[PDB]
């Protein structure tokens, strides 16, 4: 007979790290491609050259 | 070279025992020998010649 590793039971601890619990965050492509207008209300019209 | 193996934790398991392993060396010689060249000139020669 032996004392295995499952014997000790809870005498032996298990450990904790964040050193992989980490994610850079990534914006939108068209917000920094293209002009951000600041809208006041829900529709602008913007007329256009058509012929 | 020696060998390294991982191993087990169990003590009855076949994988849990530390196997054996050896380093060895060998041998090289420096063996010395001879290499030589023997000229042989007539005495006049060399009481007539202008260079030494």
């Amino acid at each position: 007979a032996d004392i295995s590793r499952a014997e000790v039971a809870t005498l032996i601890e298990e450990g904790y790290s964040h050193s992989l619990l980490a994610a850079a965050k990534q914006g939108s492509t068209v917000l920094s491609a293209f002009q951000n207008v600041n809208m006041g209300t829900k529709t602008t019209h913007l007329p256009v050259l058509a012929t | 070279l020696p060998e390294a193996d991982w191993v087990g934790e169990s003590a009855t398991d076949p994988e849990g025992v530390i196997k054996t392993s050896k380093v060895t060396w060998a041998n090289r010689t420096l063996v010395a020998e001879e290499v030589a060249v023997i000229i042989p000139v007539p005495e006049a020669v060399i009481d007539d010649a202008t260079v030494e």
